[PDB]
């Protein structure tokens, strides 16, 4: 994922966070992902692009 | 204030002993209870005091249950022959009446 | 999950749910609990950060311990911050390997090391005594908190003999625990962090910038080659919301 | 204070019962007061019980100025039903300046609801019951006039008075310099109030704690316990 | 004072209070120095080692600042230090030294027998001569599962040491407070100087937090408060006191006028020695009301006199000094009943300045303002309204 040039900031996780809100099983990873500014991703591409 | 206090009796120990075993768990359970703003802990030579604090202008029965949501968590995790108790529903003016 | 109609109070619910929570204590095993839920909903996940070691000095189960004992004892200080969940790094646990070769040679069962653990790790009560009037009260020992010690331990006696020692028999050591969840930046390396829930209706950005405050005050006593990196914030969607409103009613 | 503002008014007026009027306007306006608590609670507290002795002071102003201006204007017609209904009409062109002075001195306790604080909050049934006293007597004397219907020496004041009058009016920005020189001089005590704000209230009853170190038995504690209570 | 000076015993330092008051106060358990410092950390030697620093670190920025560590280290505590190899060797574990140590030492309950609603509990412990001094401990008959009959001494040893009394604990961490306080002065900036040179100069151990507290934090936002909603409170006077008057020249007048009887109002306190409080606001309010009172209705006498006959002659060419005329019979209207008002307010405050029954010096506090201002108010609306009033083209 980092691989891709607009990407600045990825957090993989898996499992839960030892608190009552989550209960992802050792299999479910969810992978926040901040995207740099709109002013320097690349000529065009629009989010559509990007995923 | 508006505060509520937890109490527990124990015959004879150390300041340390209670500390480490009795006013821990309370307290750090309690660190999570709703309204808290803030929480304190008096560990004395065979008993032990809580006295939990929130905001102002806030109903003292709704601070009441809020503060037993937590309470049942550490009942079995307490000594066995120990209590919690909990405070009465007065404050330091409802001494009214003293007699010998 | 207990769903309730719809315009209740929450708080009504909590007092109401918990009110069948206390038949059920007792008859529950004895090595496990019953918790309950935050005051909040999953909107709460505000913040979240990752906590990096610029360095091979600090191990993940330290940076754990750190965050566990340290970051959500100061945090939760904050009065609106409903609570601060831990995720990744390693649960230092003092596990203890046993040899089948050494029971056998001295014939002794599991349940008996179970109860000679539970008996070696806590104290005794202090009554006090009527010396002189400068009152004396007393305080055992009693707490595990040595490898050495652990080494130092009875299994069973052999009166006009020698007792076996924990050491002849078993080897103790450091470890981690069963991992459940774990979590990870870019390919740099495996990192523990924390995320941040709120109260259920409050204000976003004044807990953003008391946290943020707050961890930049701490970032001194701070441990050497550490750094916080955070991952997710709402209040730079509020504000550019906020600015594009703002734009638009101007225009 | 009763008595005395009865007297004042026997006085002034040369046994006329004027008196009355008060009598049945202030208490009234009490009632009205602590009918507001009962709809929100507020048990009555000392403070409450306190400030309401300068309620009463700070409302009669306007019932006396009712009676004066009433009598002054019946003792006018002596010169010459409806003589009351003009009765009624030489109250009513100021009853309207009472009225916005009574509702006026009423709002004018706000910040005393604002501030919030044990002090605060010791001091909000205070304010609550001022005001809503003020709020009860602007109405009744918005009605006094019913009772009020139902029902030499001055020389000398206006004789002093009227000179000074008259010599004070061809120096009005002299009067001005004056109360410059006030508010200058003012500043003097400002500076130098003292302290020990917030004093103790006082009781028959009092309670005695020394402070003491930690170490003690269970019959040393009792013994010196004798000893000072014989003490 | 008699009491004070005839009860003295050695080790005691006497105080007389209010019975509620007493109990209430021990309730708080709060700060009750103006100045706090909470240090928290994860154990107790390192909290310790940063305050003793701290103690002095604040004794030398400037402002008197009695610098207090703590007042907790006075326990007493034996230190029976159970040698587990020893214990080992006579096939013993902690526990079984533990026991000896809560019952046949202290005393432990056993349980409660039953006398029909009266429970009565059950104790259990070894006579009181073998337990008399950590001397007649270190001989304590103990008998092991092997029935190998040994003293205590032979398994462990017992030092004498000094402790605690108390434990505070705010969430759930060791904490230490600091008590920093000055006197008849606002400490609204020794705070800054004083995190400053504690955070340049006094280094922070990890696992160690610093935080403020105190009475000066509510203040800071008290004021506040009210500096943000007095304004405004003034503006609902300005809207609400040309009403009857329909120009903002009478109700500017007014509002530049109450400051006078303010001024009468607060000259009292110093014949009387009283200090300002809250109470002696809500006393200067109700003088500015009632002055308000006194402007206004002389104003609307003098605005219906002005109205009279004259209202035609002063147009015509000039002052006319005659005009004055009129404020003379604008002004025999009034006295009367101010006198009145002045007088009934004296006589009915003055006991209360002069008597004292049950919270009496409250109460004269409250209503010094007003008897103070009830000598310049009357004067006040007499003189200087109609002046500015004549004044006002
Ligand atoms: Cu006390």
């Amino acid at each position: 994922i980092m691989s891709v040039p607009e990407v600045a900031r990825v957090f993989g996780k898996t499992g839960k966070a030892e608190t009552a809100t989550d209960s992802a099983p050792l299999e479910m990873v969810e992978t926040t992902i901040q995207l740099k500014p709109q002013e320097q991703w690349r000529p065009g591409m629009t989010m559509d692009k990007i995923i | 204030d508006v505060q509520v206090i937890i109490k527990t009796s124990y015959p004879g120990q150390a300041p340390q002993i209670v500390e480490n075993q009795v006013t821990y768990p309370l307290t750090t359970t309690m660190l999570s209870v709703p309204g808290a703003k803030t929480v304190r802990g008096f560990s004395q030579f065979g008993d032990s005091y809580v006295y939990v604090i929130f905001e102002d202008g806030t109903d003292p029965y709704w601070a009441r249950s809020r503060v037993l949501e937590y309470l049942n968590q550490v009942q079995g995790k307490l000594p066995a022959g120990v209590s919690a108790e909990l405070g009465p529903d007065a404050t330091g003016v409802g001494w009214i009446y003293e007699y010998a | 999950y207990v769903i309730f109609e719809d315009g209740t109070d929450p708080y009504w619910a909590r007092s109401r749910v918990l009110e069948y929570l206390n038949q059920v204590q007792g008859k529950l095993p004895a090595g496990v609990s019953a918790e309950l839920g935050p005051d909040a909903t999953g909107v709460g996940w505000i913040y979240e950060y990752a906590l990096v070691d610029r360095s091979g000095k600090h191990d993940l189960a330290d940076l754990r311990s750190l965050q566990d004992w340290f970051l959500k004892y100061e945090l939760k200080t904050i009065p609106d911050v409903a609570e601060v969940a831990s995720v990744g790094g390693v649960v230092k646990e003092y596990q203890v390997v046993i040899d089948p070769q050494r029971l056998a040679q001295y014939g002794i069962s599991l349940a008996e090391v179970k109860s000679a653990l539970d008996a070696s790790n806590q104290e005794a009560g202090g009554s006090s005594i009527e010396l002189a009037e400068a009152e004396y009260m007393v305080r055992a020992s009693g707490y595990l908190q040595t490898l050495d010690d652990f080494n130092h331990i009875v299994l069973k006696a052999s009166e006009n003999g020698v007792p076996v020692y924990l050491r002849d028999v078993a080897k103790v050591q450091i470890g981690p625990e069963m991992r459940r969840g774990i979590a990870e930046l870019n390919g740099e390396g495996e990192v523990a962090g924390g995320v941040v829930i709120l109260r259920s209706g409050k204000n976003a950005r004044e807990v953003i910038a008391a946290v943020k405050d707050k961890l930049e005050t701490l970032k001194s006593s701070l441990p050497e080659g550490v750094e916080i990196v955070t991952t997710y914030d709402r209040s730079q969607l509020i504000d550019r919301a906020i600015d594009n409103l703002s734009g638009k009613l101007l225009e | 204070e009763f008595i005395v503002v009865a007297v004042v008014c026997a006085l002034f007026l040369w046994h006329v019962r004027s008196a009355l009027v008060a009598i049945i306007s202030l208490p009234l306006g009490l009632c009205i007061a602590f009918i507001v608590m009962h709809f929100q609670g507020l048990n009555a507290n000392i403070m409450s019980l306190g400030g309401i002795a300068i309620a009463v002071g700070a409302m009669v102003d306007a019932a006396i100025v009712m009676i004066e201006n009433a009598h002054k204007r019946l003792e006018e017609w002596q010169h010459q039903k409806t003589r009351w209904q003009v009765i009624t009409d030489a109250s009513v062109e100021v009853g309207p300046a009472l009225f916005i002075s009574l509702l006026i001195i009423t709002l004018s306790f706000i910040p005393i609801f604002t501030l919030e604080g044990q002090e605060g909050r010791l001091f909000g049934p205070l304010a609550f019951t001022k005001t809503y006293a003020m709020a009860g007597a602007a109405l009744l004397a918005i009605v006094v006039i019913p009772i009020l219907m139902g029902y030499p020496l001055n020389r000398f004041l206006i004789r002093v008075y009227h000179p000074l009058l008259l010599k004070v009016l061809h120096w009005p920005k002299t009067t001005l310099l004056v109360a410059a020189l006030s508010v200058l001089t003012v500043l003097w005590p400002l500076n130098k109030v003292g302290g020990e704000f917030l004093p103790q209230i006082n009781e028959g009853d009092l309670l005695y704690m020394p402070s003491t170190l930690p170490g003690i038995s269970a019959a040393e504690a009792a013994s010196m316990l004798q000893k000072t209570d014989k003490l | 004072e008699e009491l004070d000076n005839t009860v003295r015993l050695p080790g005691l330092a006497n105080l007389w209070v209010p019975p509620i008051r007493n109990r209430i106060d021990m309730l708080s358990t709060g700060i009750k120095s103006p100045i706090g410092i909470k240090v928290s950390g994860t154990v107790l030697a390192d909290i310790d080692a940063m305050a003793e620093q701290i103690e002095e670190v604040a004794r030398t920025v400037p402002g008197v600042a009695s610098a207090l560590a703590e007042r907790l280290e006075g326990g007493r505590y034996i230190n029976v230090e159970i040698n587990r190899e020893k214990a080992a060797r006579y096939g013993m574990t902690v526990a079984d030294v533990q026991l000896f140590v809560t019952s046949a030492v202290g005393g432990a309950m056993v349980g409660e027998t039953v006398e029909g609603i009266a429970r009565y509990p059950i104790n259990l412990r070894y006579p009181q001569s073998w337990r008399d001094s950590p001397q007649a401990l270190r001989q304590l008959p103990i008998l092991t599962p092997m029935k190998q009959q040994i003293t205590l001494a032979d398994v462990a040893d017992i030092k004498v040491s000094t402790g605690p009394s108390m434990l505070k604990t705010e969430n759930a961490r060791p904490t230490s407070w600091i008590y920093i306080d000055a006197r008849d002065r606002d400490m609204v900036s020794v705070v800054h100087d004083l995190q400053k040179a504690i955070a340049e100069k006094v280094q922070l151990k990890p696992g160690t937090s610093v935080a403020f507290s105190g009475q000066f934090e509510l203040l800071e936002r008290a004021n506040h408060k009210l500096k943000l909603m007095v304004p405004m409170t003034l503006m609902i006077i300005f809207v609400l006191l040309y009403l009857a008057f329909r120009r903002v020249g009478e109700a500017l007048l007014i509002i530049s006028s109450v400051p006078f009887a303010l001024v009468g109002g607060i000259w009292l306190l110093w014949w009387m020695g009283f200090h300002l409080s809250v109470a002696t606001g809500t006393g200067f309010i109700a003088l500015a009301g009632v002055a308000a009172e006194f402007g206004v209705v002389m104003l609307m006498y003098l605005r219906h006199a002005i109205e009279a006959v004259p209202s035609l002659n002063n147009p015509q060419t000039f002052s006319e000094q005659k005009l004055d005329e009129a404020l003379y019979h604008g002004a025999v209207l009034r006295v009367r009943p101010k006198a009145m008002t002045v007088a009934v307010i004296i006589a009915g405050l003055l006991p209360i300045l002069w008597g004292t029954g049950a919270g009496s010096e409250v109460m004269s506090r409250i209503a010094a303002p007003m008897i103070g201002g009830m000598i310049t108010a009357p004067l006040l609306s007499l003189f200087i309204i109609p002046a500015a009033y004549k004044l006002m083209w």
